[PDB]
């Protein structure tokens, strides 16, 4: 609550009975008459806190709030078919330009042909992805060290 | 079809490249015009076909290419497109 | 009316969840629902029932993408866990809805097409034009580009894999390894003759045909 305080409000998680012993609901409910499966996501964890920050005034808005939390896991088989097996197929590709004897006056063609899908596919995810610099994607290091051999 | 039948001749790759700039091109239009099947544009109609006719010289480019680099060697030169192409043909 | 009667005909735009079944895809029927229900009154309070079996389309402006080919509405009673003594009412309508492919067809499908015909080509074109790898890996990459496209247009639910779209990655392997035995093919044109390849490719293949 932003118009009341710890002072005004105390924020407590829902008690719930069995047994006719009571239990507070720790999670996120999930109903399943209600609840729809999300076809990327599987929710793996999803629990609730009540945080109380001891050292902010009893009197500020910011003492206390109720916090859910959900920890999902992409599914990735998407992924893996639409994406990282072409890219991987056509990265490997490369290692043709060896093979290729040097009077057919194609390995430049195949090798950067090979740059330019990979290039391609670089653009691809970072359209997908935010601009976050706390990390380097997986399949981002990939391409890069691809594109670099 | 002007270009060389021998190597350099770059048949092949311009015929392919043109019909990659004429998807591109389709592309482009698809971009402008919405996704309603209820009819075709004549513009993308023609170039589905300017498409198809591209991909036909892709095919005979390389039926050209084919024939052209044939040896007595390995081939037995069929006497009926043989003579065609010398006489037949040119006398037509 | 004179009698209480209430008439009320709100319009509303929704924007419900559907889930896109995308294995059919460009020619998939759509399964897509609203589950309509009064929030707070439950069954014992206040009873929703369906005017008619169907929705009312007699109204509908004829889509240029979709064909409702089927539409029904269910009236249901749930009990959830928020409310266990007291089930609520809802009128679940739906809509099967089927898409014109022409659209796709036309800009996906027949491209594909296109550019799938010309892999073979590349068996028939001489390792002297010098052509053949140039060709399969423009092949490759405008069927890796129509791929991208194609990923576009689909949602990323990992619930199945679209048939387009295991057809575009089992073309792409094939012309993965046509381009292999091309490179195999080039490198061999170019090259002591081990007996049996003489005997597989120069005796038995030309003496079985
Ligand atoms: C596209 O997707 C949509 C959804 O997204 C999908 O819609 C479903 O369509 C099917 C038919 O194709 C529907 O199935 C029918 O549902 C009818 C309604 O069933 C409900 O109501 C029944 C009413 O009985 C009593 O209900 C209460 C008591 O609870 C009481 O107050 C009432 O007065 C009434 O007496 C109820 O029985 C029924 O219960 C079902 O579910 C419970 C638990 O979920 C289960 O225990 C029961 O056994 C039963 O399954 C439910 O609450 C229903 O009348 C109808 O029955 C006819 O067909 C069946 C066989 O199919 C016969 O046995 C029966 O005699 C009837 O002929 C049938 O079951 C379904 O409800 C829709 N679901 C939704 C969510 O909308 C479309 O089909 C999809 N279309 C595609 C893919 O093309
Ligand atoms: C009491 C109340 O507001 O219930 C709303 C939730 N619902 C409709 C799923 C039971």
């Amino acid at each position: 609550s932003l118009k009341y305080t710890a002072k005004e409000i105390t924020l407590s998680l829902k008690q719930d009975a069995k047994e006719n012993r009571t239990y507070p609901v720790e999670w996120i409910i999930i109903d399943p008459e209600g609840f729809t499966e999300n076809g990327e996501w599987e929710i793996v964890h999803r629990p609730a806190r009540v945080n109380v920050d001891p050292r902010a005034p009893l009197d500020s808005p910011s003492r206390q709030d109720i916090t859910f939390y959900l920890i999902i896991r992409r599914k990735p088989l998407f992924y893996i078919i639409n994406i990282l097996v072409p890219c991987v197929l056509i990265s490997f590709m490369v290692n043709l330009v060896f093979y290729l004897p040097a009077d057919s006056g194609e390995k430049t063609s195949v090798a950067i042909s090979v740059l330019l899908a990979q290039s391609v596919f670089l653009l691809l995810i970072s359209k997908r992805l935010p601009a976050t610099s706390m990390a380097i994607p997986l399949i981002g290091k990939f391409l890069l060290f691809g594109m670099v051999l | 079809y002007f270009l060389p039948a021998q190597a350099g001749g770059q048949k092949c790759t311009v015929s392919i490249n043109v019909l990659l700039a004429q998807t591109v091109f389709l592309f482009l239009i698809a971009q402008k015009i919405p996704e309603t099947s209820l009819s075709v544009p004549l513009l993308g109609r023609f170039l589905i076909f300017v498409m198809v006719v591209a991909t036909l010289i892709v095919m005979n480019c390389v039926i050209v290419l084919n024939v052209s680099q044939r040896t007595p060697t390995t081939h037995a030169m069929s006497p009926r497109l043989r003579h065609v192409l010398l006489e037949l043909l040119p006398r037509l | 009316q004179y009698t209480g009667h209430i008439t009320w005909t709100p319009p509303a735009i929704f924007k419900s969840y559907c889930e896109i079944i995308v294995t059919h895809f460009p020619f998939d029927e759509q399964n897509c629902s609203m589950k309509l229900g009064t929030w707070t009154y439950d069954g014992s309070v206040v009873a929703i029932n369906p005017e008619s079996d169907q929705p009312d389309l007699s109204n509908f402006m004829e889509s240029g993408e979709w064909v409702i080919k089927e539409s029904r509405g269910w009236k249901h009673s749930v009990t959830y866990s928020c409310c266990p003594d007291t089930p609520y009412l809802d009128i679940t309508y739906h809509f099967v809805m089927q898409r014109l492919p022409l659209y796709f067809i036309v800009n996906v499908i027949i491209p594909c097409l296109l550019f799938s015909f010309l892999t073979g080509l590349v068996f028939y074109l001489p390792t002297d034009s010098g052509e053949k790898m140039t060709l399969s890996i423009s092949v490759l990459l405008s069927l890796t580009v129509f791929l991208l496209v194609i990923v576009e247009l689909i949602p990323s639910t990992s619930s199945a894999v679209p048939l387009i779209g295991k057809y575009m990655l089992f073309t792409m392997v094939f012309v993965i390894a046509s381009i292999i035995i091309t490179v195999i093919v080039i490198n061999t044109h170019h090259r002591v003759m081990p007996n049996w390849v003489r005997k597989v490719f120069i005796d038995t293949i030309p003496n079985i045909m």
